[PDB]
């Protein structure tokens, strides 16, 4: 319902967690789809062709 | 060194001769690179669902059953060197990885994905009469590295190897008629399997 | 069907135990046939054995603890996004996991016939079956004895 | 005691003897590239081995 | 004594390496649409410019007014299922109860 | 390039504990009850066909004094035929002088 | 760190192994089981911005 209130739904969650329980910082940054935690693998592995 | 490079060993003569070559040589491979292509594959999945443009009712679940698209596709994987299975998974993920992305935005149904490497000897819970699998399961055991397709879709190796890891390889190991169709596992069909519940209910 | 078309083998990690050349060059008189250059690729190969990379194997007791997690129903991996579609379920475990792991190799390739001059600076090279570099090399120790045969 | 005949050989046609033409061309392909951006063709220079495994 | 020569080193004797591969790349497309890898066959010249076929007539000359021998070294890998059907590890007799009455 | 290894079956007694739970039956235990028909034990020790490759030397040989640039190679089973289980198999050989004419 | 203002969210430097990113998703561009799914894959060093 928290989703009819607003057609008059499916949002709920576009959230991303902002930080851990005990409060401490995901650091997430703006547009909410990336912490500023960067690794290894991820950019080896998943992220930059040859640069 | 440069300077060395010049000066000469001098191995002399009146007499020719040769060496005893031994040699030390370490390495670290990840059983997946890409170097050693295990790490791409071809296959092709379903990638549009619908119905000659008008949606519902006669035909309301059998509309559905009208139309489907499919395509060619080479997907990899995240180098490193895995457990037997872990690659599968890997696949079977990225194979998925492929379908989330269209199928669901083209009517595709996880139903038909079409495309999933296991281990598993469906059949094994078979029984002659029911020409099923009495206990409503594929009897969770690995058996072997396997290849379930859909129909139309299908799975090329030519352009890698996770094949020879597959256990499963060409007869011929020297052409390209390699490429695995619905239409090739000819009888290989699963069977289906049958209804515990209702047969349960029923049984009074 | 397919039994004709193709064979069933077993689970290869290496998938692929591939083989590479060995082939230092500026000292061996290369072998037969080989034509002499100094194109990287060709280099006259002077011994060749296969890959570090071979495979072990252990038993996956994880066999069926799986089987009682799922059963009392929790967490999806991506790995199994349906827990219930027979069909779509990640794969059962092997009983038998397979791992490629690689080993260091320490190969003895024969005696050969040696130019009557080294620079001070002998050049190496390991070629892959497909003749180039192989870069998931890591330290390779070559040590070759000269040693007298024939006369002039 | 080991005294040698021993002979590996084949086709690769001894390097022969008793004359042979020696080409000195200086259009060959890779030449010009190498060495002459210096100057013409009054002088320049020229591989003479014919072998294209070679720079 | 004239002698022309020139790098391109003697081909030399004394003992020299064969390599007998069977993956080497050319090899496969001309010969090896046959069959598998139980045998094939290989071109053993190890020299590009040659077509295996082309390659397959010219000759490696070991000599003479002396013959001689190799050592053969080898090295070979198989995936055999321990039940295949070829070795047998697949069939098998036996004979069951098949009928009952009075 | 077969050969056995072995390992220590954990999934001993864990069995005896979960038919006798009760529950699911597997096509290998279609009579969790008729002392003789059941599923048999499982050993403490499996043991796992598996091959390993093999390297190895047979040994010098006398050969011909001509080689066509194309030998070809033959791995022959004991009833003298193909083995396609046969992955690769490289085999090199050097060859080397002795007698003399 | 403590007797800086320096907070345990902003460690920085964190050697593990963990393919973070497998429980994507293409769509939120997140990760879906709010889970960077538990899995050992490979040594892997993470980061924050500057060390
Ligand atoms: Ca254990």
């Amino acid at each position: 319902d928290t989703t009819t209130e607003t057609t008059t739904k499916k949002e709920l969650k576009i959230q991303p967690l902002e930080k851990d329980s005990k409060s401490r910082s995901y650091n997430v940054l703006e547009d909410k789809i990336n912490t500023a935690y960067r690794s290894w693998y991820l950019s080896y592995n998943y992220g930059n062709p040859e640069k | 060194p440069t300077e060395a490079s010049t000066q000469t060993i001098n191995f002399d003569e009146r007499s020719r001769w040769g060496g005893q070559l031994k040699t030390i040589m370490h390495t670290n491979m990840p059983n997946v690179n890409e170097y050693m292509f295990s790490n791409k594959f071809k296959a092709r999945v379903m990638v549009s669902r619908k119905a000659p443009e008008g949606v519902t009712v006669n035909d309301t679940y059998d509309h559905k059953e009208d139309i489907l698209k499919y395509e060619w596709f080479e997907f990899i994987l995240p180098e490193g060197n895995f457990s037997a299975t872990m690659t599968i998974d890997l696949m079977n993920n990225a194979i998925i990885d492929n379908y989330l992305e269209i199928g669901r935005q083209n009517g595709v149904l996880e139903s038909d994905i079409g495309v999933k490497f296991d281990t598993r000897n469906f059949r094994l819970g078979w029984d002659p009469e029911t020409k099923l699998i009495m206990p409503g399961v594929y009897t969770y055991e690995a058996f072997h590295p396997d290849i379930v397709l859909l129909p139309g879709c299908g799975v090329d190796f030519t352009e890698s190897r996770l094949s020879n890891l597959l256990g499963i390889r060409k007869r011929h190991p020297f052409q390209e008629g390699f490429k695995i169709m619905y239409e090739d596992l000819e009888g290989g069909n699963i069977p289906a399997l049958l209804d515990v519940t209702a047969y349960e209910e029923s049984k009074k | 069907g397919i039994r004709s078309w193709t064979l069933l083998t077993t689970s290869d990690v290496t998938c692929g135990a591939e083989q590479v050349y060995w082939s230092l060059p500026d000292m061996m008189q290369d072998p037969v046939t080989f034509r002499s250059t100094r194109q990287v690729n060709n280099y006259p190969v002077v011994g060749a054995e296969l890959m570090p990379v071979f495979s072990k194997s252990f038993y996956n007791e994880q066999a069926v603890y799986s089987q009682q997690l799922r059963q009392a129903t929790s967490l999806t991996h991506v790995f199994n996004r349906f827990p219930e579609n027979q069909i779509l379920i990640r794969p059962p475990a092997p009983t038998i996991t397979t791992v490629s792991e690689n080993v260091p190799a320490l190969t003895d390739h024969g005696t050969l016939p040696l130019r009557s001059s080294i620079r001070g600076v002998q050049r190496v090279t390991v070629t892959d079956a497909r003749r180039r570099t192989c870069p998931y090399v890591y330290k390779a120790l070559g040590i070759v004895a000269p040693r007298v045969l024939s006369s002039r | 005691p080991t005294e040698g005949r021993n002979s590996i050989r084949y086709s690769e046609l001894s390097p022969l003897y008793d004359t042979t033409k020696l080409y000195l061309v200086d259009n060959k392909s890779a030449d010009i590239a190498s060495l002459n951006y210096q100057n013409d063709h009054s002088n320049f220079l020229t591989t003479v081995v014919q072998n294209n495994d070679f720079t | 004594r004239n002698s022309i020569r020139y790098s391109e080193l003697s081909p030399l004797y004394d003992t020299t390496k064969l390599y007998l591969v069977d993956n080497k790349s050319a090899d496969i497309a001309s010969l090896n649409y046959q069959n598998d890898h139980s045998n094939f066959l290989t071109t053993v010249v190890q020299n590009n410019d040659f077509t295996p076929t082309e390659a397959s007539t010219q000759t490696i000359n070991f000599d003479e007014r002396s013959r001689w021998g190799g050592q053969l070294k080898t090295i070979m890998h198989t995936n055999m299922p321990n039940v295949n059907e070829y070795m047998f590890s697949n069939k098998f007799k036996a004979r069951v109860m098949v009928s009952r009455k009075a």
